[PDB]
């Protein structure tokens, strides 16, 4: 009946990969990049917009770094639209966890959770993967500041410093030079804006194409997403304006 | 199988089962128009009976689909009396559910939205049809509303559908423009009716007999077709000028 | 068994000039037996503050509840819900269940923080909203509070003052109704501020 | 482009559903199968090939009926004939429980059309390789019909379908014709025999049975009933008297 | 409860009481009863309280989705069906019972529905606790072709008869108005005869007469 | 509740009270008993309120699709879908109907739909709280082929007994006369109907 | 009516749990520990209708166990017993409710701080320092009310125990067979073997 | 054939079913059976087919009642499945209206399932034949059932490789054998007679002959091994 | 009989592309040119009622379309499927809001609601994306007035100005040049007016434009009196009078 087109989009090649996993990859490594470095007393999210204009309003815009709770914190690499779908299945996860046992969720069990949905895409239903990769950024009373990253296969694994999306080669190089276990969260936040400018297929780096979110530590841990003004005044601080 | 076989969307951005189903709509070589009196709506539509074995009264592609609704078709018969059944069911459960007469607008956007849905799920096949709905509204007056294949819809002052659409289309434009209003001022129906068999005969190039015609009226109170012999009655005075 | 009143407990608020209080006792007991003094009723979303009196299983389920969804609003919204609006949210969760319901009867009280208005609204168990500009009373000594109310309040009082009254009211209701006591607590609220205090009072 | 022909809601570029041609070669390639409307009922009549002299005579019965009044007959694929009209019989019960009043002839041509329709509708279902002709009286005449893998169908004055439909059709104008008045019921049953023997010489290759069946307002009291016994072959006769 | 809707020459008015009562305590003293379901269209409750708003707003909401659609004026016999229906499927557990009223582009409409699903057309109808003592007025004073402002005082009087002879109302009277070629019009207290009298003392308390065991500031910014 | 419909040679008559109680409280006292599901086929509605309100709604639902596909529905039609509706249902329904209707062919019929769902045709039938008081007086009184004035004033006489001793029915008297020249509605009240 | 009952001392939790088990007439067993071990530093103990509660509990049991395994971590006291409530309260409103009652008693390892829990059948759950199930708390609150103080040691807190477990020998019925006792704290769950 | 014979749910452009048709394939390469009638019994004769000198002989013939019976050819599996559906209609008859099945209307039954699996995706024809016989109100009955849907009533045929052999014989004997009546020995020896033209370098032996026979006053028999030496 | 496509119609390509999503977007580049402007008072939105017939009645036919008394949507591409979101959007802001929590949608999250419904078109099984971009613009209290775009493939994005459909890049280019972070309303129709009409070629009236605004509160609108603090609404669709009427002064 119908079975003449269905492409089969959970299948494996003969050398045993996954067909869309790869091919949604793919599609990932043209998204903007976006970057995640831990300190040793925080952690930084930066990433890069690609849609630009004059006339793009970027006060009421958001397209790669979203709250998923007051303690953890992700850069999104790839559809948008698909990552809104994972997000709030994720967002409301974690307040399941919260209502059962009156504690906030651990970051592993959340980005576990968000890996296992997307693994599912992967093995039954006959749907495509989502065109999505993720950077969790979170702190738990458990293993502290902690940094993940996920991908259309459901496989995720945890980093000091990482990236996704364009250029990763690149990025992933530049990063291997200049971090160090020890570094802050003003050295990261300096070596985060420092690798993009290097990496961005663009001509320079302006405020209007970054996000930027820092989560560090009063006892507790604040979650900041700098406005425009914040980003332009972190951009000539460290000398790229 | 292709973006040829099923509802999706041809790297054009183009649904060839659409402009498909479109083609046959001719399929059945047969015209209709439709024009607006002051307080009436006509429809007309060739009638070709080429068989002597046909029953010649069992032959019609004119609907009575509520008391106050006619709708016409411009295609096979099967997929018109599927149309057709449809909304006198539509019709009967907006009554029920809601305590006034369905609006031929209404009933033509219901039907139009089904037909969109074909347009995007691809286990159901367009209709071959286009469907022409006229009434005297209760607040709107004498109307005329037409769907087809794709799903769109929309009222005219007239209208006229099949191989020569396009002559009967500019044969009443033309007119229009002449009288300078968007109707036949002629109080009785039988005058609009024979308004809209002439101006059909000018553009076809072809005279009829009382078997080439079927003829269809809505009036405030209701609905009606005509026989033979009242539409021997309206040539015969088409015949004196 | 009347679900109302096997845990007991009140709660009650009122408004004044650029303010509003809401206070509540802390027993908790099963029938005769006082099992807790530490049962407080008043919980905080944001600015928004809510009150519930009636089956503690409930009170405790409506509120982490509450707290599920005022998080994901502000998650959504990216702002905090303002009390009309929790109202709203109260109202329609509770008629959800309208043929099995929670067995509760909360209290909405706060500063709406763009229009500076104090607000305070009560419903029925299956959401019908009463929204007084005066006070409203919740539990097993509502008719109590009701009287302590109707005679102790006028409006405009100032923070200090309606202090002083909710005070009274609560306490002397207590007093007069098995079920409620063991303790109380008084929120009052300013546009920027917000004090609790622990009152004294019988125990028995 | 190609391709258009292999699954069945397709459309092709011409905008044709060649799924469904394909089923009417089905049909054409069946036993020939007719109806004449007469003045107070319907007569069917079919052609049933002696595959072989093993085959029990009278006995692999083909016209069937639906409630009381209602005959059916086909050409094409016997089996999906039979499930057409066991689904009729279905429409024509729930007709009758609702309304009481058994199913008025054309509101049963319908209730079959759209069903049948239904079946050009999507890629999961082949159409019906049958051409149906059915009929009966009802409150307010005798209704002939028959209907295409299409879904297609109208009124009859008569009708045929299979291999010998081009016999049967020339030689049901030509009733229209003589005896054009009007057809009674009986005067129907004989020519009935007449047009499938005369139909049959293009299968002359097998022999054949006849088989018969009216519905007569005043000669079946409009219930429908088989021409059987001496009415059957008195229209026998006719039809060798006629042919030589 | 006490509601009555009016029939006048151009249109329908309709009133409600405005107290509220669990058992016999009253617990909204100004409960508004009158509830938009279109703008034009209103319609009073009676019965359990939390009920007729879910009820009449779910219609409503409904009813407004189903003006978008058809591009026209919503009417009365839309809600109407709409309502009975629904209560109807409810076999009685909804306890609405409704008068509503309303001009829509056929004319000026009055009906009444019970929590069963059952519906009367009138003139004159009044339902709730009061029900009787204000048919009692509408039975004594209606009369064919009533002028607005006949028929507003008419309404008015009758759920006064409620308000006073019937322990189930009632305080202030609101009123809505619905003429065929205006606006709705929806007069909230448009009648209040039970202001309190100012009480014999004031009974604000000195301040430092409550005990306080313990006192700490709570944080509200995250 | 009082009802009832009579066969006549022109026709049928439907006719009944206009008085729902709840209690002993007269909730509306001019309420149109007389309902309409086809142009020429009406019921008599008794019982519950809700109930046969719910039931004509729905068959005048079925026979407004019927129409849309077969023409015109017989008298008797009508009769069975009522009749299916109240029988599959009785569980749940309090409804006792009274279908009315015109055709050429047999002029005026009437079937009576009591509790539980059987259907029996007859030339007039009552039912409603005050039918048990006229069942003597009809059945003296009826005639087969009376006249449209005859008929009416049996309908008349029967009904201001039944609304006399029965104080669930009063009010007017609701008729409505289904013939082949249209649909006429008639009223009649008390200062008259009482001095009968 | 079964003894539960669970005092929480300085340094440790303590629950004592009644050793009959009586069906109808007979007392079938006499040696009955109506404690299940949800973790190394988290004990529950229950009472309540018959079957409900070992399977509840067991239920429970394995639940904790499976989250210790899938996240190689302790779930904290306050967690589980929030767990527990949550069960509970859905099993409230559904089809057959657990008619369970418990007690929860664990060493926050992370806290460094010992802590109690009631929760009853209908998920109403509170944080105590001494608390008891059934008709135990009417006889030993006014001996906890009094002796009870925040500071006391694992040895102080058995005493007290004691006396509470001897007014319940004099004033009550039924005899409950003696009480088996469980100590939790920094070092697990062990049980005091000799309570005479 | 090419591209159309992927499914039952496509038809060649000559209105073809070849998923049909290659069902009618399985049944040719299955083994000979025949079944002939009189006016007082019906019988079937079918040849049994083994796998090695070391296998038992494939059964072919299952009773559904007392009074109706079948041989297969072809896909034995379907056959359990078809002659189970039989088993269950014989039954419910039974139990619902105290009334034996009449062997037309199991034909009728029979016919209706097939061509379920002949419109239906995802479900293939079924690929054996069944020779139905049995005793009703209306006397002896032989009925052949085709995977195509096609149920006829016959008084003799054969299905199976070879099979024209015994049909071509049983074309001849017609005359003689609808006569043979009251003498049940007799008719299972013209149909011994009848399946024998369908042999080729075999005969037949108590191993592999299995008969069945049904008729008025004798309920349904199935006779194996040592019971068939009688007719060799 | 039943939905056998259980399965996606929209999958990644080896290159990285989701076909489908891109040919949607093609036909949205063949729709008729539609854009909106947002000002410091107000939004508007405007697209072109290009008959398709002189017998059509164009006014019959909304291309500006009410999701809320606070929301107003204009598209380009393929009206039908249009079509029925504008009814989907109208039914969810209610389902998901207003029977929630008594207020309407705020845009942003009404566009998000929208966007979710055509994610999911290119994922869910048997169907094909939407052949549509929405320009939807409105007014909720706490965000103020915002125009965002909606695509394809779910996406949205928020704009000071921007056009869809065929004359985009011109009238993109054309917006760039003539928009500031100061203009009025009735500032901002003129240059709607402008930029639609180079994209536009037959006759350029009031008849054949459809032009919406979100603005002031219109209480001649709302329908009753007596509720002081029902304002509200915002949207307006202007007349074919007011629209002829500010093209003299173009
Ligand atoms: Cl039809
Ligand atoms: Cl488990
Ligand atoms: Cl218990
Ligand atoms: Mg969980
Ligand atoms: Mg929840
Ligand atoms: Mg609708
Ligand atoms: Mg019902």
């Amino acid at each position: 009946g119908s079975r003449r087109y269905d492409s089969r989009t959970t299948i494996f090649s003969p050398e045993g990969r996954l067909y869309q996993v790869e091919y949604a990859l793919e599609s990932i490594s043209h998204a903007g990049t976006a970057i995640g470095i831990m300190a040793s007393d925080g952690i930084v999210l930066a990433a890069e917009r690609k849609v630009t204009s004059t006339l793009l309003e970027q006060d009421t815009s958001t397209e790669k770094l979203y709250k998923l709770n007051d303690k953890i914190a992700v850069a999104v690499a790839g559809l948008t639209a698909d990552a809104e779908i994972l997000i709030n299945t994720a967002r409301i996860h974690a307040q399941n966890y919260l209502k059962t046992y009156n504690e906030d969720i651990p970051v592993e069990i959340l980005v576990r959770r968000l890996s296992d949905i997307k693994q599912g895409y992967t093995q039954h239903g006959g749907l495509r993967p989502f065109g999505v990769s993720f950077i969790y950024a979170g702190y738990d009373d458990r293993y502290g500041y902690q940094l993940y990253t996920s991908n259309p296969s459901g496989n995720y694994t945890g980093w000091k410093a990482i990236s996704v999306g364009a250029n990763t080669s690149a990025a992933q190089t530049l990063l291997q030079m200049d971090y160090k276990d020890d570094m802050k969260v003003d050295d990261a936040i300096e070596l985060a804006l420092k690798t993009l400018s290097k990496t961005t297929d663009s001509s320079a780096l302006t405020y209007d194409r970054l996000e930027f979110a820092t989560i560090r530590k009063d006892g507790e841990v604040y979650q900041k997403i700098f406005k425009p003004q914040e980003i332009k005044d972190i951009l000539v601080k460290t000398g790229i304006t | 199988g292709y973006d040829r076989h099923i509802t999706i969307f041809s790297p054009e951005g183009r649904l060839y089962q659409v402009e498909y189903a479109f083609k046959a709509t001719n399929q059945t070589n047969i015209n209709s128009l439709a024009v607006r009196g002051k307080d009436c709506t006509v429809v007309i539509s060739q009638k070709k009976v080429p068989d002597k074995l046909l029953d010649p009264t069992t032959v019609s592609y004119i609907f009575c689909i509520s008391r106050t609704i006619g709708m016409v078709v411009n295609g096979p018969i099967p997929d018109a009396r599927n149309a057709a059944l449809r909304a006198k069911a539509e019709a009967a459960e907006f009554r029920y559910k809601y305590g006034y007469d369905m609006p031929c607008d209404v009933l033509a956007k219901r039907m139009a939205n089904l037909s969109q849905i074909y347009t995007q799920r691809a286990y159901m096949r367009p209709l071959g049809v286009i469907l022409t709905f006229v009434s005297v509204d209760e607040e709107l007056g004498p109307s005329i509303y037409k769907t087809d294949p794709a799903g769109y819809y929309v009222g005219y002052k007239a209208t006229a559908t099949g191989p020569k659409q396009q002559e009967i289309t500019t044969n009443l434009e033309n007119h229009f423009k002449k009288s300078k209003i968007d109707h036949i001022n002629e109080e009785s129906w039988e005058k609009v009716v024979e308004f809209a068999i002439t101006h059909m005969i000018d553009a076809l190039g072809t005279e009829f007999s009382k078997n080439d015609l079927e003829v269809g009226v809505a009036t405030k109170d209701k609905f009606f077709t005509l026989s033979a012999e009242n539409i021997e009655e309206r040539l015969v005075a088409i015949a004196e000028q | 068994s009347d679900p109302s009143s096997i845990n007991g407990g009140i709660v009650v608020a009122m408004t004044g000039k650029d303010c509003v209080a809401i206070a509540c006792d802390l027993r908790l007991g099963s029938q005769s037996l006082g099992v807790s003094n530490k049962f407080e009723k008043i919980f905080h979303y944001g600015h928004v503050f809510l009150g519930i009196t009636g089956l503690a299983t409930d009170v405790t389920t409506l509120n982490e509840m509450f707290r599920y969804k005022t998080n994901l609003y502000k998650l959504k919204e990216e702002r905090a819900i303002e009390p009309e609006t929790f109202t709203q949210l109260v109202s329609s969760s509770l008629y959800e269940r309208r043929f099995g319901p929670y067995f509760v009867g909360p209290v909405v009280a706060g500063i709406n923080s763009k229009s500076g208005k104090p607000f305070i609204a009560g419903f029925d168990l299956i959401g019908c909203i009463d929204e007084a500009k005066d006070f409203i009373v919740s539990g097993t000594a509502s008719d109590q509070l009701f009287g302590m109310c109707e005679s102790l309040y006028e409006p405009n009082l100032e923070p200090e003052d309606l202090f002083e009254t909710i005070s009274q009211a609560l306490l002397n209701a207590a007093d007069r109704d098995a079920l409620s006591g063991w303790g109380a607590v008084v929120y009052i609220i300013k546009k920027d501020e917000v004090v609790k205090r622990y009152l004294k009072m019988r125990q028995d | 482009g190609t391709g258009y022909d292999l699954s069945n809601s397709v459309f092709s570029p011409d905008g044709r559903n060649f799924q469904v041609e394909y089923a009417v070669k089905a049909v054409e390639n069946g036993t020939t199968s007719i109806g004449i409307k007469c003045n107070d009922g319907v007569v069917f009549a079919v052609e049933k090939l002696i595959t072989s002299k093993l085959l029990v005579p009278q006995k692999n019965v083909k016209i069937q009926v639906v409630d009381r009044h209602i005959g059916c007959v086909y050409s094409g694929l016997i089996p999906d004939g039979r499930h057409l009209v066991n689904r009729g019989r279905e429409e024509a019960a729930s007709f009758k429980k609702l309304y009481k009043t058994p199913i008025p002839i054309p509101a049963f041509a319908d209730r079959l059309g759209q069903y049948v329709q239904a079946h050009t509708l999507y890629n999961s279902v082949r159409p019906f390789g049958v051409s149906t002709i059915f009929g009966g009286v009802d409150k307010n005449g005798a209704h002939l019909y028959m209907l295409e893998p299409s879904g297609s169908y109208w009124g009859y004055k008569g009708a045929a379908t299979g291999k010998g439909r081009q016999s049967a059709k020339a030689e049901l104008e030509k009733l229209v014709d003589h005896h054009p008045e009007g057809l009674s019921a009986r005067e129907a049953v004989k020519q009935a025999a007449k047009i499938i023997y005369l139909a049959h010489e293009d299968n002359k290759e097998k022999d054949f049975e006849l088989e018969i069946s009216w519905c007569s307002l005043s000669e079946t009291n409009g219930l429908h009933k088989f021409v059987k016994g001496d009415l059957l072959q008195e229209a026998i006769d006719f039809a060798q008297k006629e042919i030589n | 409860t006490t509601i009555v809707g009016v029939k006048f020459n151009n249109g329908v008015v309709i009133a409600a009481d405005t107290r509220s009562t669990q058992g016999p305590i009253v617990a909204d003293k100004n409960c508004a009863k009158l509830h938009r379901i279109s703008p034009k269209i209103w319609c009073a409750g009676a019965g359990t309280a939390a009920d007729t708003e879910a009820v009449t707003q779910l219609i409503g909401s409904n009813i407004e989705l189903h003006s978008l659609y058809t591009s026209r004026e919503p009417r009365v016999v839309s809600a109407l069906q709409m309502l009975k229906q629904h209560l109807f499927k409810y076999q009685g557990h909804i306890g609405a019972y409704l008068i509503v009223a309303g001009v829509d582009p056929t004319g000026s409409h009055l009906f009444s529905i019970h929590a069963h699903g059952s519906t009367d057309v009138g003139y004159y109808l009044s339902l709730g606790s009061g029900s009787l003592a204000a048919m009692a007025v509408l039975e004594s004073h209606w009369k064919q072709d009533l002028t607005k402002e006949e028929a507003i005082k008419l309404a008015s009087d009758a759920i006064q008869a409620g308000i006073w002879n019937d322990l189930g109302s009632g305080s202030n009277v609101d009123v809505c108005v619905m003429e065929i070629g205006k606006d709705a019009e929806y007069l909230r207290n448009y009648l209040t005869p039970n202001v309190r009298e100012e009480k014999q003392k004031s009974y604000k308390f000195p301040r430092g007469t409550t005990a306080v065991l313990k006192e700490s500031i709570v944080n509200i910014c995250d | 509740t009082s009802i009832m419909a009579v066969t006549f040679k022109d026709g049928v008559i439907l006719g009944a009270d206009s008085r729902t109680t709840t209690g002993a409280y007269i909730a509306n006292r001019v309420t149109d008993k007389l309902t309409r599901v086809h142009d020429k086929i009406w019921c008599c509605r008794s019982g519950s309120a809700a109930d046969t309100q719910a039931i004509a709604d729905i068959v005048q639902y079925h026979l407004e699709l019927y129409t849309s596909q077969y023409g015109t529905p017989s008298t008797e039609t009508a009769a069975s879908v009522f009749k299916e509706l109240c029988y599959e249902n009785k569980d749940n329904l309090t409804a006792g109907i009274i279908v009315a209707g015109y055709d050429d062919k047999n002029k005026g019929e009437v079937y009576t739909i009591p509790l539980g769902g059987s259907v029996h045709k007859l030339p007039y039938a009552i039912a409603g709280s005050g039918s048990t008081f006229i069942y003597g007086y009809c059945d003296k009184n009826f005639r087969e082929n009376m006249s449209k004035e005859e008929t009416v004033d049996f309908i008349k006489h029967s009904l201001s007994q039944a609304i006399k001793w029965d104080g669930s029915s009063g009010g007017v008297i609701r008729m409505v006369v289904l013939t082949a020249a249209g649909v006429e509605r008639l009223i009649f009240y008390p200062d008259e109907y009482e001095q009968l | 009516m079964d003894i539960i009952l669970g005092i929480r001392v300085q340094d440790s939790v303590i629950l004592a749990s009644s050793k009959a088990v009586t069906r109808g007439i007979s007392v079938l067993k006499d040696s009955d520990d109506k404690t299940r071990q949800l973790s190394p530093h988290t004990l529950m103990s229950f009472a309540g209708e018959a079957g409900d509660t070992v399977q509840f509990a067991e239920y429970i049991q394995a639940n904790i166990q499976l989250y210790s395994i899938r996240e190689d971590y302790e779930l904290s006291p306050q967690a589980v017993s929030s767990f527990v409530r949550q069960e509970l309260a859905k099993s409230i409103r559904s089809r057959r409710p657990y008619q369970v009652n418990v007690l929860i008693g664990g060493y926050d390892k992370k806290k460094n701080k010992p802590e109690l829990y009631q929760i009853d059948y209908l998920g109403t759950k509170v944080e105590l320092p001494y608390g008891a199930h059934g008709y135990s708390g009417f006889y030993t609150f006014s001996l906890l009310d009094h002796h009870y103080r925040p500071d006391m040691t694992t040895e102080e807190g058995l005493d007290l125990l004691k006396l509470c477990v001897q007014e319940l020998e004099k004033r009550m019925p039924m005899d409950f067979k003696g009480v088996i006792v469980k100590i939790v704290d920094k070092d697990g769950i062990r049980q005091v073997d000799d309570f005479q | 054939r090419n591209n159309y014979d992927g499914d039952t749910v496509t038809f060649s452009p000559t209105g073809r079913l070849f998923q049909v048709e290659y069902a009618l394939e399985a049944i040719k390469q299955g083994s000979v059976t025949v079944g002939l009638r009189s006016n007082t019994h019906a019988v079937l004769v079918a040849l049994k087919r083994n796998a090695d000198e070391l296998s038992s002989y494939q059964k072919k013939i299952i009773k559904c009642d007392e009074h109706m019976g079948l041989s297969l050819a072809g896909l034995a599996p379907d056959a359990r499945v078809l002659s189970n559906y039989l088993r269950q209609q014989c039954n419910y008859s039974s139990l619902v209206f105290n009334r034996k099945l009449a062997v037309e209307r199991a034909g009728h039954l029979l016919c209706d399932k097939a061509q379920k699996n002949t419109q239906s995706y995802g479900g293939r024809p079924y690929g054996v034949g069944l020779l139905i016989i049995g005793y009703d109100k209306s006397g002896a009955h032989l009925l052949e059932f085709q995977p195509s849907g096609n149920v006829t009533e016959l008084y003799g045929t054969a299905i199976g490789a070879r099979s024209q052999g015994a049909k071509t014989y049983l074309e001849r004997t017609l005359d003689t054998f609808i006569k043979i009546d009251g003498n049940p020995d007799e008719l299972i020896k013209a149909g011994v007679e009848a399946i024998s033209q369908s042999l080729r370098d075999e005969s037949l032996t108590v191993d592999n002959l299995s008969i069945a026979i049904v008729g008025k006053d004798t309920p349904f028999t199935i006779y194996d091994g040592e019971a068939v030496a009688k007719y060799i | 009989m039943t939905d056998r496509y259980s399965f996606s119609l929209t999958t990644f390509s080896p290159s990285g592309k989701l076909g489908q999503i891109d040919y949607a977007l093609t036909a949205v580049k063949q729709g008729v040119t539609s854009l909106g402007i947002k000002a410091t008072n107000g939004v508007v939105i405007a697209t072109e009622k290009k008959s398709s017939s002189p017998l059509a009645m164009s006014e019959t036919l909304s291309k500006v379309s009410l999701l809320t008394p606070d929301i107003g949507a204009v598209y380009s591409g393929m009206g039908p499927d249009y079509r029925v979101l504008v009814d989907k959007s109208r039914k969810v802001a209610h389902t998901s809001y207003k029977r929630i929590y008594g207020e309407y949608p705020p845009t942003k999250l009404l566009v998000s609601e929208v966007a979710k419904i055509m994610q999911e078109a290119t994922q869910s099984g048997g169907v094909r994306p939407f052949g549509v971009s929405l320009l939807i613009a409105g007014h909720d209290e706490f965000n103020g007035f915002s125009l965002y775009q909606v695509d394809p493939s779910g996406s949205y994005f928020p704009w000071k100005a921007t056009a869809i459909g065929k004359g985009s890049v011109a009238a993109k280019t054309f917006l760039e040049k003539r928009w500031n972070d100061e203009l009025e309303l009735e500032d901002a129709i003129h240059i709607a007016l402008l930029t639609l009409k180079e994209s536009v070629e037959g006759e350029f009236n009031g008849d054949t434009i459809e032009l919406a605004i979100i603005g002031d509160e219109n209480p001649d609108l709302l329908g009753y009196t007596g509720i002081p603090t029902d304002k509200g609404p915002r949207f307006r669709k202007l007349t074919s009078q007011e629209i002829n009427d500010r093209l003299e002064a173009l």
